[PDB]
RNA sequence: UUAAGAGUUAAACCUAGCCAACGAUCCAUAAUCGAUAAUGAAAGUUAGAACGAUCACGUUGACUCUGAAAUAUAGUCAAUAUCUAUAAGAUACAGCAGUGAGGAAUAUUGGACAAUGAUCGAAAGAUUGAUCCAGUUACUUAUUAGGAUGAUAUAUAUAUAUAUAUAAAUUGAUUAAAAAUAAAAUCCAUAAAUAAUUAAAAUAAUGAUAUUAAUUACCAUAUAUUUAUAUGGAUAUAUAUAUAUUUUAAUAGUCCUGACUAAUAUUUGUGCCAGCAGUCGCGGUAACACAAAGAGGGCGAGCGUUAAUCA
RNA sequence: UAAGAA
């Protein structure tokens, strides 16, 4: 069974009674402004929790189940309000008992939908710093890096070129203010990764599930034997789960062309094999077909391949 | 570079004459200066209005002159008299008739 | 060009994006019919060169992937390249100056280099 | 139920339910059948498409124009 | 295309591969041997048996293998000028080039294809005669005596 | 692509890819997707609806359903929760360029991400590109023209008649204020330290005031009273004429009226819900840079494809786009 | 006879065989296939348009010459049908355009040989309806086809929950009944245009496409490695030089909402009529199904429908 | 990598 549903707040809300003639109004019109609070003569909704950014590190994310839909705090002390039968915002009658004590998970979970939805943890400058020094500088290798910091390796490079982007940006004075302000608010509203705590620090023994190992099988043998990981690797034809982190944490004859005054290009030509090399001939034609194939060229254009 | 003006071909109208291909009307393009007809290019003669076939033609032959080949006219293939080879036992058969 | 064996150049790719199969074929089929081998590949637009790379110097790179050994018997046996062909090869090496024409015949900027 | 019996180019004979309100065909009229039996007529297992040939579109259609021939 | 699965997913084909030595060549002993060999007889036999008389007009035996001799083929096929030399002209210098490049060119490829066959073969003793190791180096370590096998029920004198 | 229609509808309350007040209130009022009570179908339809309400609205269901792939990718940990594969069910959209900017935030919506990559904003390491669709790979490298991002990420620049009649009730209000202290300047000191200590000190001013004498209220003065219609259309007037103790020397929000956002640099509204920083990112907004670490992969507990939605939702969703709806 | 086997074709002699219910012979129907297309979990099934491979034919039939190879789009004879030149004549568009017909239905009487080939030539070059481009056509597939903000308009009066009043307020409705952040307005863009250049397809030279793509929003140069500040040619101004340095948007249909099957905000007309319908079925005064308004659900430059294929 | 419905 199902019907056309009106998405009507899941939470109570005073709705409208009898209307002037002239009104034209709509219930979720009214819950939304209710959610909102009144709005400033500039266009502001100071009176709602999640107008302004956070400060602390701490996300502001939504809570209308905790908070029954209860979104007007007073802006200076941040005290709940709730709004009165004669049309003003005051304190709540009773206090809440579920908006105190939330679980520290929950604290990083944007969407209350969503359990497995979690915020990422920001790295300090300070961090990032050392991250960059410690490669580039005392030439560390990035797999030690990973290991004391507590990072995934890829992770860890992304930052050094992130660094290393930035330090060109300062060299150029084009960090304007408004880019640094930028920055600084929005590093303030995530936590802080901390490298000490083991809970914060990214688990470094991941790898790719393949398709072969996904299918179960089993395996019947004497009641007494010995059957490890390597046995098991054996068994499905691939390599032990340890060389995959172990190798995740880690020719052809050339003619370049005579080039002469005047020619605007040179010719390389690279070796190949007959029966290896060419277009084929018949080959499927996908142009008209709905998985056509679309590429980049190396200045961005979009070409079919 | 722009080559040298020989007695052969004086005047750019000597060479327009002697590459023929009805280029002769083309002589007001060009005011008659060598260094147009030696540094304008394909785009230039398409802007001054020569048509395709001309413009390609010109090039050739000025191209000829600069390498010191003879720019003497190549006259475009006809067909025969009879026709064309397609066409040609119908025609052969009502010529033969008639005279 | 002459003979039943010919190296030439077969059209790939779509309308305004040749490419090129560098193939020995025989003389009488059709160009884009299946050859006796494919020999290679020609892309005829060169690689772009970004603006800056032209202030360094980089020349832009026309790409041709082939088979040395395999051409080299074709070329033995009596098969005959066309103009385009025998212009690529002459440029890789395989060819000489005595395949060179009047029309085609110059300081030299850069010397055939062979890498691995 | 309004109904024809059509003689196709193919040389067969059938009979073809006229959909919409109002029709205009008439003996000798041009039609253009389609398939889609009438459920509730035995023996006609065709339709006339409105606004084609000389059969017009039903006229004043405001809902599903283009299934009775109907411009906008 | 499911039928591109059979060909590593390559849609189309290429025109099949010629080979530059069309006959077994002379220096490859293995042929030579295997064709100047006792022919079998019985349920796997190739040809006339001892008593049997074949068809009046037709051959008892397959034609004889003609192999290739490179030397001869490189010396009939593509042979020097036996006069020292001419060298007069131009259209003669550039067919001169052009004659000693394709006889060049014709040789090296000939010879490369007969030590690709041979080196093929010297390839292929080494791979079996070191699959035939590691073969037997697995089945004899599927007997070592494993302590597990004593809860395996044995029932060896019946 | 689709033409936005209607994407904010209270009474649809779909929730969309976007940081709007309108998506932030459906956000907040809808709960859970409703499947009781539905026939298989209806809940497929329902979970589809939502979904890509929010993951790639902006294709067509036939484009979409080409790029969608029944492979789900997760990675083991070799050293418990369980792993929620089918979030992975709209992953890969996440390596459009498109997605890729507004999961990096420097986007306000999916579709500001499109019109900033039309417009020649983005670069993928090194070389402009202008197509939304450009799916990156790993390590890839990508950067937002900075002032496309502030003005994403940055409060709407108020017109000049705007930001003047703001002004205009700024000066009656400071006015207002120093007429009150001046008047009773006991009562204002009572009320100024009461409400000090009223307040958290998370606000900087209290910070600040711990790092009677009458002359404080003589130190505040009136400000003249402005009257826009003779001082319309004159923004060097109106610039020199206001002068007040927080804003100087420049009329409301247009400190530098040539930049395309709130002047003075202050977040958007509502954008705290909104934050949440990727894990298959690394985002540094002093350049407006980014690095495409990895797709996004399910392990224990977590699935790093940002979504509004429940597993349940995203397998009903899943389920309707292995058959093409059948 | 043939280069060559064979009742292959011709001649002679013999023997009495050969095929066939695991389907002969006969009849009908059909070009065949793929690393091609569709579909399906797959086995498979379908197509054989496109790309490629093979065969056959070039109005119909037989024969002959030449040739390595031809019953050749050749030649001879005949048939059919047209033209005149009225002859032991020519032509046969299944080459490219194009016309008429048939049909539900399938386009230019286009440009260039610039590229890749092919033919002739010693070469210079000539020819090419192959080919390459463009035209027509939503026939198919892509990409774009605008983001952010936005529920009022007037008045009066280093702080900040601004507060008072007067106007108005479209359709539906009297609250979980909405249309609707939808409009309008606001901010900021880009496309198009406008100018400057301008590669690449091709080089020794040649560019049909072509009012090319791409880039720059005055032009260069001079250093840094796209963002910069400088030196010099522009630039009207006011009075060489402080200044600025093109303009600029927004355009969706079509089907459906009783169940199968997504569509709850209800109303009006008709009254077993008119009609609807893929299946069950709906319509006899209270119609969620007919015809419509409001609202709503799909898909979207398409949507529906018919014909078909697969499941 | 095999779903059914009236
Ligand atoms: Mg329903
Ligand atoms: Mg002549
Ligand atoms: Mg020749
Ligand atoms: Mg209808
Ligand atoms: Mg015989
Ligand atoms: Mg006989
Ligand atoms: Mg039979
Ligand atoms: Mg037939
Ligand atoms: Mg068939
Ligand atoms: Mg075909
Ligand atoms: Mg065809
Ligand atoms: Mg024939
Ligand atoms: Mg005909
Ligand atoms: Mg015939
Ligand atoms: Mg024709
Ligand atoms: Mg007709
Ligand atoms: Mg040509
Ligand atoms: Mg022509
Ligand atoms: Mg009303
Ligand atoms: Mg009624
Ligand atoms: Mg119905
Ligand atoms: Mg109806
Ligand atoms: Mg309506
Ligand atoms: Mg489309």
């Amino acid at each position: 069974f199902s019907r056309r549903r009106i998405a009507y707040p899941f939470y109570p809300f005073k709705k409208l009674g009898r209307q002037h003639p002239k009104k034209h109004d709509t219930n979720l019109k009214t819950a939304m402004r209710q959610f909102l609070g009144p709005k400033n003569y500039k266009g502001e909704y100071v009176m709602n929790k999640y107008f302004t950014v956070p400060t602390n590190h701490v996300p502001n994310y939504i809570k209308p189940d905790l908070e029954r839909g209860q979104s007007l705090e007073h802006p200076v002390t941040k005290k709940p309000l709730q709004l009165r039968y004669d049309g003003t915002l005051g304190p709540p009658p009773v206090e809440n008992k579920r908006l105190q004590n939330i679980f520290k998970d929950r604290l990083l979970q944007p969407f209350p939908s969503n359990p497995h939805c979690k915020t990422n943890y920001v790295l300090s400058p300070q961090l990032k710093q050392s991250i960059f020094e410690e490669i580039t500088v005392e030439g560390l290798s990035a797999q030690q890096v990973s290991q004391k910091y507590g990072l995934k390796i890829p992770r860890v490079e992304a930052i050094v070129k992130l660094v290393s982007v930035e330090n060109s940006w300062n060299r150029r004075n084009r960090v304007s203010s408004d880019l640094k302000t930028m920055d600084e608010t929005l590093y303030r509203m995530f936590p802080v990764f901390d490298s000490d705590a083991s809970f914060k620090r990214e688990n470094l023994s991941e790898i790719p599930v393949p398709q072969k190992t996904l299918a179960s099988r089993f395996l019947t043998i004497a009641e007494s034997e010995p059957f490890g990981p390597v046995d098991a690797a054996h068994v499905l034809e691939l390599e032990p789960a340890v060389e995959t982190l172990r190798n995740l944490s880690t020719n052809t004859k050339v003619i370049y062309g005579e080039l002469v005054e005047g020619e605007r290009s040179q010719y390389k030509f690279t070796n190949a094999k007959v029966g290896k090399v060419g277009y084929r001939y018949g080959s499927g034609n996908r142009d008209n077909k709905k998985d056509r194939r679309i590429g980049f060229n190396k200045l961005g254009q979009m070409v079919y391949i | 570079t722009i080559p040298k003006p020989s007695d052969q071909v004086p005047d750019v109208d000597a060479f327009l004459n002697k590459i023929g291909r009805n280029c002769n009307e083309l002589k007001d393009t060009f005011e008659n200066n060598w260094n147009n007809l030696f540094q304008w290019d394909s785009k230039i003669l398409k802007e001054k209005g020569v048509n395709i076939q001309q413009r390609k033609y010109i090039l050739k032959q000025v191209h000829n002159y600069r390498n010191n080949r003879p720019i003497h006219e190549i006259k475009l293939g006809k067909k025969s008299f009879f026709g064309g080879e397609r066409k040609r036992k119908a025609f052969t058969a009502k010529w033969k008739a008639e005279n | 060009t002459c003979g039943l064996v010919r190296i030439r150049l077969a059209r790939f790719g779509r309308k305004n994006s040749p490419v090129y199969n560098i193939v020995v074929a025989n003389s009488r089929k059709a160009r884009d019919a299946k050859p006796i081998e494919v020999l290679g590949t020609y892309v005829p637009v060169p690689s772009p060169v970004t603006k800056r790379e032209l202030k360094r110097g980089v020349v832009p790179i026309k790409d041709v992937k082939l088979d040395f050994d395999r051409t080299k018997y074709w070329i033995g046996v009596g098969a005959q390249p066309s103009e385009t062909v025998t212009k690529l090869l002459r440029k890789a090496g395989i060819l000489n100056d005595a395949w060179a024409t009047s029309k085609n015949s110059r300081k030299v900027v850069f010397e055939r280099m062979e890498t691995l | 139920r309004k109904a024809c019996r059509v003689r196709l180019t193919n040389g067969n004979v059938v009979s073809a339910y006229i959909p919409g309100e109002g029709h205009d065909a008439q003996e000798h009229s041009i039609v253009y059948v389609r398939g889609g039996r009438c459920q509730d007529l035995p023996g006609v297992k065709y339709h006339v498409i409105r606004g084609a040939g000389d059969l017009s579109g039903v006229v004043n259609r405001i809902s599903s124009r283009s299934k009775y021939g109907a411009k906008k | 295309g499911k039928g591109a699965a059979k060909y590593g997913f390559k849609s189309g084909v290429f025109p099949t591969t010629r080979s530059i030595l069309k006959s077994p060549t002379t220096k490859q002993t293995d042929i030579i041997n295997k064709v100047k060999s006792p022919k079998p007889k019985g349920v796997l036999g190739i040809g006339y048996a001892k008593g049997v008389k074949h068809p009046k007009g037709s051959h008892r035996l397959s034609p004889k293998v003609n192999f290739i001799d490179v030397d001869n083929l490189i010396a009939k096929t593509v042979a020097e000028p036996q006069s020292i030399k001419s060298s007069n002209g131009s259209a003669q210098k550039v067919r001169l080039q052009k004659a000693e490049l394709r006889r060049k060119f014709l040789i090296e490829a000939f010879r490369k294809e007969e030590a690709r066959l041979l080196h093929k073969h010297e390839y292929l003793q080494k791979r079996t005669k070191e699959l035939e190791k590691a073969k037997e180096l697995e089945l004899e370590k599927l007997n070592k005596e494993k302590s597990s096998d004593l809860t395996i029920m044995t029932l060896d004198k019946m | 692509p689709r033409k936005a229609n209607l994407l904010k509808s209270l009474a649809r309350g779909r929730v969309r890819t976007s940081f709007n007040k309108y998506n932030l209130f459906n956000l907040y009022k809808k709960g859970g997707v409703d499947l009781k009570s539905k026939s298989l179908y209806q809940q497929k339809w329902t979970a589809k609806q939502e979904t890509r309400a929010y993951h790639g609205e902006h294709l067509t269901e036939k484009r979409w359903q080409t790029v969608f792939k029944p492979k789900l990718d997760s990675v083991a940990q070799l050293d418990i929760k369980e792993t929620p594969f089918l979030l992975q069910t709209f992953a890969v959209l996440e390596k459009r360029l498109d997605f890729a900017l507004f999961r990096a935030m420097f986007a306000s919506s999916v579709r500001q991400a499109r019109q900033f990559i039309l417009h020649g904003n983005v670069r993928v390491n090194g070389v402009k590109i202008k197509h939304p669709s450009y799916t990156l790979k790993p390590g890839d490298m990508f950067s937002v023209k900075p002032d496309k991002v502030l003005e994403a990420l940055g409060a709407k620049k108020p017109s000049f008649q705007e930001a003047l009649k703001i002004d205009k009730t700024q000066i009656v209000l400071w006015n207002k204020y120093v007429k009150e202290a001046k008047t009773e300047p006991k009562e204002v000191w009572e009320k100024k330290l009461e409400n000090f200590e009223k307040m958290s000190d998370s606000n900087p001013k209290k910070l600040q005031f711990q790092e009677f004498d009458p002359k404080w209220a003589k130190n505040l003065k009136y400000h003249d009273p402005i009257k826009l219609s003779e001082l319309e259309g004159d923004e060097p007037k109106a610039r020199k004429l206001i002068n007040l103790p927080w804003q100087k020397n420049y009329v409301y929000g247009r400190q530098d009226p040539k930049k395309p956002f709130f002047t003075p640099w202050k977040p958007r509204p509502f954008l705290s819900p909104f934050a949440i920083l990727p894990h298959h990112l690394e985002i540094s907004f002093k350049t407006c840079h980014a690095v495409y670490l990895r797709d996004p992969v399910a392990r224990p507990g977590q699935s790093e494809v940002i979504s509004p939605f429940d597993v349940p939702v995203h397998e009903r969703a899943y389920m309707y786009y292995l058959r093409n709806g059948k």
